[PDB]
């Protein structure tokens, strides 16, 4: 059918940056579906952090993020990064992916499992 | 819409149930995409019901979204006990999307 | 087709509100079919015409039409009877030429059915913002 | 709102082809917003344009108004780039009062949106039959 | 800057009353921004547009300009819906020159916002009285 | 896409000064975006315009054109505000024709933006020396 799974990362960073979150994606392509990243802190709500749309042509970058966190794709291997260069206060999280869906449709409809990112 | 709110409500298995999405500045409207997501306790996400009206293909049938007054309602009729889970929210306010607190349904 | 009660579903807002349309006719001098909601008031009626056009010596396509109307009553102090206060209109006009295929048309009639459900669409027509 | 790419799904005769259309910026001489698919030939785009006019000392009403243009390329023995052949246009036009409500609008609409799924519409526009 | 929600805080005769403007996109006709107070009726919100101006061959200034409209509704005996009754409007426009530096234009901009609450115009705008 | 605040970094003959460029509207007569430097006085002002051109019945070919003017100023002894003394110009015009690609146009792009920054560019351009 279609699963997703987040692996990639998780390592106990120091406060400088450089690390690397990415996602494979299986039942589907990115020729018509975006990606969400989402972010749970370790007891408060989760908090929207970015994302890019389907082909990467619209990003967006919620402005507690914009300018220190990188998102995009790679249409080889079904791919999803992220790439950041600062790591500053909290940034704890399960850090999960969404594929917002077709535009009529869900917007966070399929999910990931999460990464444990401490800083 | 900077922030959003709902309470931690529970019911019975046997009758409906609904659940508000309270928009803290103004009312939520059409612009407002609410939309809803379910959380089984392994942390195990999905999608629920879309923004107009829409269900994910594999939502079952006691699932409808609404705009009852001037809150995106969430009606459960006949709540069994496998959805007995937290359920989030989910509004756009021009900017950034802004997820809300659970809702403990036991 | 055949003119028959069209019974709309999961309409408005919120979306649950019904609309069920009766056939009254088509017009014979202009080939236009009307439908109308069965509110038994000849003035505060919602009312939708469709009417597709032949081709002719001036335009040589064919060309759909369908307009919709919807007007809001008010009660009156200083008379009994509601009168209209204002209306709500829509018309498209579908225009194909003498060579396309049907794929193309419900191409053209489903991208349009599934437009009118966007963020772009619901936040223009709803709160009227412009694409910005 | 915004201009983002709309990811259109669910479209066809069957029911299973998608149209992704990015945005093309608004033209600033007469507020038109445009969106087209990206197939990276400027003539063989399919684009929609959307565009909301406020009112005016002649018009007093605001008109909300969407087109949809699709061209058909076909190849060419004589030449070896595609032509545009014919092109399907749809035009929809709403206008609006200084007095309604978001309900109202909201009800035409969605009105429209389901009206364009009933039998005598997909009878009449696919097929060509009048009611 | 960027656009986005102004809440004004202390408004009023008395010094409570706030209000919260939503941003509704800009104008591509003329330049002009635009925002509007939550009150979901396009007839009866509080607006405020603001606007700067380049230079051209017939101006060679900088033009600042800044429109507030504020409508009052009533309600009816007669219809269901509020109209307009009356509306209250202000209009500033800055004239700077191609010269100026920011300390000039924040000494007007500081002087105007402080000279809006002295006792000759807060007698002279409200209870209209003429500086005698 | 979207004016905002375009922060150019690593400028210069070292490689270590910031250039951070506000946005002005867009013209409306002609549909030239404008961006400018914030040091708040109306001549002295680095400023970057930019616009593209839809076809005609004169033209039939997209049209880029992106202008960099930078004055220099210079305070006197005779009169306390500073003159503008000369300006440095730059005027690049990108004419595509209505049947190319994206990577084509990337190309180009990439090729001007890599082209600028060889030996032979920053020899004719700092130093003036005809190859």
């Amino acid at each position: 059918s279609e699963v997703q799974l987040v692996e990639s990362g998780g390592g106990l960073v120091k406060p400088g940056g450089s690390l690397k979150l990415s996602c494979a994606a299986s039942g589907f392509t990115f020729s018509d579906y975006g990606m969400h990243w989402v972010r749970r802190a370790p007891e408060k709500g989760l908090e929207w952090i970015s994302y890019i749309s389907s082909g990467g042509s619209t990003i967006y970058y919620a402005d507690t993020v914009k300018g220190r966190f990188t998102i995009s794709g790679d249409n080889a291997k079904n791919t999803l990064f992220l790439q950041m260069t600062s790591l500053r206060s909290e940034d704890t999280a399960m850090y999960f992916c969404a594929r917002r869906g077709y535009d009529g449709h869900h917007y966070f409809d399929y999910w990931g499992q999460g990464t444990t990112l401490t800083v | 819409a900077v922030v959003t709110q709902e309470s931690a409500l529970t019911t019975s298995p046997g009758e409906t149930v609904t659940l508000t999405c309270r928009s803290s500045t103004g009312a939520v409207t059409t612009s407002n995409y609410a939309n809803w997501v379910q959380e089984k306790p392994d942390h195990l996400f999905s999608g629920l019901i879309g923004g107009a009206n829409n269900r994910v293909p594999g939502v079952p049938a006691r699932f409808s979204g609404s705009l009852i007054g001037d809150k995106a309602a969430l009606t459960i009729t006949g709540a069994q006990t496998e959805d007995e889970a937290i359920y989030f929210c989910a509004l756009w306010n021009g900017s950034h999307w802004v997820f809300g607190g659970g809702t403990k349904l036991t | 087709a055949k003119l028959e009660t069209v019974t709309l579903g999961n309409i408005g807002k919120d979306g649950k509100q019904t609309l069920v349309l009766n056939p009254r006719g088509v017009n014979p001098t202009n080939g236009v079919a009307s439908l109308s909601q069965a509110g038994a008031v000849p003035a505060l009626e919602k009312r939708v015409t469709v009417s597709v056009s032949q081709p002719s010596r001036n335009r040589k396509n064919y060309k759909v039409q369908v307009k919709i109307q919807n007007p809001t009553a008010c009660t009156a102090n200083g008379s009994c009877d509601p009168s209209v206060t204002r209306q709500a209109y829509a018309d498209v006009t579908f225009s194909f030429t003498q060579y396309s295929t049907d794929e193309e048309r419900a191409f053209v009639r489903t991208e349009l059915a599934a437009l009118l459900a966007s963020p772009l669409l619901i936040d223009a027509i709803d709160q009227l913002n412009p694409a910005y």
